[PDB]
């Protein structure tokens, strides 16, 4: 449990870490008494407690702030039919349109990760590393965070050829086989790549139309929605937003990975 | 390494005192100053011969006497191409030491030592023509003043 | 009225002006010359300010502006231009 | 034999559409059986242009080749090369193909 | 929205209450009416700011310094102590008394045993609670036992709040002098905020207060209450509240 620890003696008042565990194991206990809190909103539950597709209302994505869009001066027109309204200032996002786009951008997600593909989670704003990196955990996929390379797909040799690669079986479980240079420098090449920030990545999707990627991106009112395959409106600028619609996307692609791993096991 | 008694009695006592300096700044200086073709032990003992008479004659501290002298006669500012501009301590001793240095070729014995010792003597005493000098520079600083 | 500038090449100020603060000895001087101006040289009244200087000078005789890097770095989100 | 742990050499270790395809399928994941038995290439253009530059005048190659199955694929590619027009030939080969 | 939280064997404490302390129609006044009336009021207190989403003991702990919300303060400390309260004479999660606990009390009190300790915590009560209080044994950071009582809603954990001293009333000039070195540990930290650190933590809790026993005990007789509290505690819970 806790090794290397020395107790003190009975004569002598607790030690530091002594009176840390006493408060450990109050903290575990007690302090937890008098009340449950329900019905409030806890921003890390948005990545670890995602709800299902299905299970998704109007009401729950306003809560999110998925409908509040950009400035009515930084309006993109051809995101006409997308918009609500406008109301102080600001362009709403018909959150309807946003349910239907998001289903169906999660209905993809849960296919290809139920295919074995492989999902590409970027976003590049401050911080949405935790979101993406848990995202692509629990899709068993891949995420970056801190800068798109530019060539990345289209000049994969010589930005990604060198690092390591590895085969996998059924069930994603490593072999452990030893690889060819011929097989270790081919191109891997996303089958599904999810912006978070359309906007600030022009260069990722020109090169998945290049490559032939299918994109799922979130298209706020300032943003070009035919730039993507798969559009969900919603705001992009709010951590609370982006966070909602890629757990909900994250959980889609869980259930689809569960289901492959559950069809191998029969 | 458990330090004994006397070790960490000795460090405490220690510890409750400064360190002593190596050298007195300004006499180094001065004495580096006298020095010529790196005869160090020379220039010391012209400056200690020198402060020698200063005592024989005044009968009170000759290192006092010395700063005494150098921080008044020395100029606390000079103007320079036309500004004035402050000097720091080494400066200031310089022009202080220059003045006295010629002041005291002035004199008669053939003995550098005797003569910068009987200078010293009397500028402690408050005679010397260096003070003039101190006022014309003070008096010019003063008057360029406005070019700041 | 506000007015809006085109599509620059960029956003950059020629010369950037910074505020150097006087120095201290300086203008401790310059207390003391004017204190020996009105009073007079080696006068009694203003004697103290002249310790000061015997110290303020006694170690050493005298003892940056960011705007274009950031004006650089935020044009393109604050400049306002149509989208594409 | 003194051989480092892996020789490069095809001939000596102890065409144009072959190389086209080879790296075509380490780039793109391209078929090389298709690109070599069932595309079949023209040039359209070859020429020489110049830029001068303080030093002197360089000259390179252009070329812009098509490519296509004759069942319905097409691509066009164009390519550089300071050093010979056949490797202007190839990376227009190269582009042709990525533009199918 | 702060709920009454869930109590096990809910169907029989209702049917009964807890036994040989409380009746059924007891137990509804002090925890069924009187948890729910605090909670209610703590939501309606600290609902639209930043204390909503925070326990009623991080709540009290982050309350305890500032003057102007003592009435949350006071909600929080009561929706804790009371379920400490009745945490330690539920049925069940017959439940002995710990080794570790007895030895405590035994070197802690001076020797003496647990049940004579029993009877001097029933004369403080009796003494100097006069109405409304708390009753805690607790164990400071020398792991040493003490018994403390508090005054209206006060909390064990933040000597400052204790509110072991009656000011209605005369002090004794002992009280003054510890008021007077407790204002100088407060005023001493650097802290803006006025923090002091206490690891004092409650062992034993006891409901004075008249939701607990007026229904069932009367005006008086409170001390028989007292005693029936602590002769039929739930061990398991006391033991585990210590650390070892
Ligand atoms: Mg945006």
């Amino acid at each position: 449990p806790y090794p290397n620890l020395i107790p003190s003696a009975n004569d002598k008042p607790y030690s530091s870490q002594e009176l840390f565990l006493r408060q450990l194991n109050h903290s575990m206990r007690t302090a937890k008494l008098g009340a449950t809190i329900s019905k409030v909103y806890y921003p890390h539950k948005d990545i670890f407690y995602p709800p299902l597709p299905e299970n998704i209302t109007v009401e729950s994505l306003m809560s999110a702030g998925v409908h509040l869009g950009q400035s009515t001066s930084l309006w993109r027109s051809s995101t006409q039919s997308y918009i609500y309204g406008e109301y102080k200032g600001i362009h709403i996002i018909d959150l309807n349109q946003t349910l239907s786009y998001l289903k169906r951008a999660a209905k993809v997600v849960e296919g290809v990760s139920e295919s074995g593909g492989i999902i590409l989670f970027l976003g590049t704003r401050q911080g949405q590393k935790r979101g993406l990196e848990e995202a692509a955990k629990k899709t068993h996929g891949y995420y970056v965070s801190t800068r798109w390379i530019p060539g990345t797909l289209t000049n994969s040799t010589e930005i990604s050829g060198i690092w390591e690669k590895q085969e996998i079986d059924s069930n994603d479980n490593p072999t452990e086989r030893a690889l060819s240079p011929n097989e270790t420098s081919k191109q891997v090449k996303p089958d599904l790549l999810v912006v978070l920030n359309p906007t600030e990545n022009r260069n990722a999707l020109l090169e998945a139309i290049k490559s032939r990627v299918p994109t799922i991106a979130i298209i706020d009112t300032d943003s070009e929605p035919s730039l993507v395959t798969y559009p969900i409106p919603g705001n992009d600028d709010s951590l609370r937003s982006v966070n909602f619609l890629l757990g909900v996307l994250a959980r889609a692609g869980q259930r689809g990975l569960q289901n492959r791993l559950a069809r191998n096991n029969e | 390494i458990k330090p004994t008694a006397e070790q960490l009695a000795q460090w405490e006592a220690l510890k409750s005192v400064p360190i002593p300096p190596r050298k007195n700044a300004t006499l180094d200086h001065i004495t580096n100053m006298i020095m010529r073709h790196g005869k160090k032990e020379k220039a010391q003992t012209i400056l200690s011969r020198a402060l020698y008479l200063v005592y024989c004659q005044t009968r009170q501290d000759p290192i006092q006497a010395l700063e005494k002298s150098l921080d008044e006669l020395a100029p606390l500012m000079m103007t320079k191409t036309v500004i004035p501009v402050p000097l720091n301590k080494r400066q200031r001793n310089r022009i202080a030491w220059n003045w006295i240095v010629q002041s005291a070729n002035q004199r008669v014995s053939s003995d550098f030592a005797v003569r910068l010792g009987e200078e010293l003597t009397a500028i402690a005493k408050g005679t010397s023509s260096a003070f003039e000098k101190r006022d014309q520079i003070h008096k010019t600083a003063i008057a360029h003043r406005a070019y700041i | 009225p506000v007015y809006r500038l085109p599509p620059l090449p960029r956003l950059k100020v020629k010369k950037p002006i910074i505020r150097q603060e006087a120095n201290k000895c300086l203008v401790l001087m310059s207390n003391l010359l004017q204190c020996w101006s009105s009073y007079g040289h080696m006068s009694p009244k203003c004697a103290g300010l002249v310790t000061e200087l015997k110290s303020c000078t006694s170690e050493s005789a005298l003892g940056k502006s960011n705007i274009n890097y950031h004006a650089a770095r935020l044009y393109d989100r604050i400049n306002g231009k149509p989208h594409d | 034999n003194i051989l480092p742990p892996g020789v490069s050499l095809p001939n000596d270790g102890g065409s144009k559409s072959a190389d086209v395809a080879a790296g075509l399928h380490k780039q793109t994941g391209v078929d090389p059986d298709y690109i070599t038995r069932k595309l079949t290439m023209k040039p359209l253009v070859m020429k020489r242009v110049s830029n001068q530059t303080g030093k002197g005048k360089i000259a390179s190659f252009y070329a812009l080749v098509v490519v296509g199955d004759k069942n319905g694929m097409v691509g066009l590619g164009e390519g550089k090369s300071r050093e010979e027009m056949s490797k202007a030939i190839f990376k227009a080969h190269w582009d042709a193909v990525r533009n199918l | 929205i702060h709920v009454v939280p869930k109590l096990p064997n809910s169907k029989a404490l209702l049917q009964n209450g807890v036994p040989n302390i409380l009746s059924s129609s007891g137990f509804k006044t002090v925890w069924f009416d009187y948890q729910r009336y605090l909670c209610d009021k703590l939501t309606l207190a600290t609902a639209g700011q930043s204390l909503e989403s925070y326990y009623p003991f991080h709540i009290l702990l982050k309350t305890a310094g500032n003057p102007l919300q003592s009435n949350i303060f006071n909600l929080a400390s009561s929706i804790h102590n009371n379920h400490l309260f009745v945490e330690n004479i539920l049925p069940s999660a017959k439940t002995e008394p710990s080794r570790l606990f007895l030895s405590k009390i035994k070197d802690s009190f001076n020797g003496s045993d647990w049940e004579v300790v029993k009877e001097e915590m029933i004369y403080r009560a009796e003494n100097e609670v006069l109405g409304q209080g708390w009753l805690f044994l607790v164990e400071n950071n020398e792991k040493k036992l003490f018994i403390l009582t508090s005054n209206n809603n006060g909390t064990p954990y933040y000597f400052p709040r204790n509110q072991s001293f009656d000011l209605n009333s005369a002090i004794s000039i002992d009280e003054f002098a510890t008021l007077k070195q407790m204002k100088e540990l407060i005023g001493k930290s650097t802290k803006l905020n006025g923090k002091v650190q206490d690891w004092t933590m409650p062992i034993i809790c006891v409901n004075l207060w008249d939701h607990a026993y007026l229904h069932d005990y009367g005006v008086g007789n409170r001390s028989k209450y007292v005693k029936n509290v602590l002769d039929n505690l739930n061990w398991s819970v006391v033991n585990n509240r210590i650390f070892s």
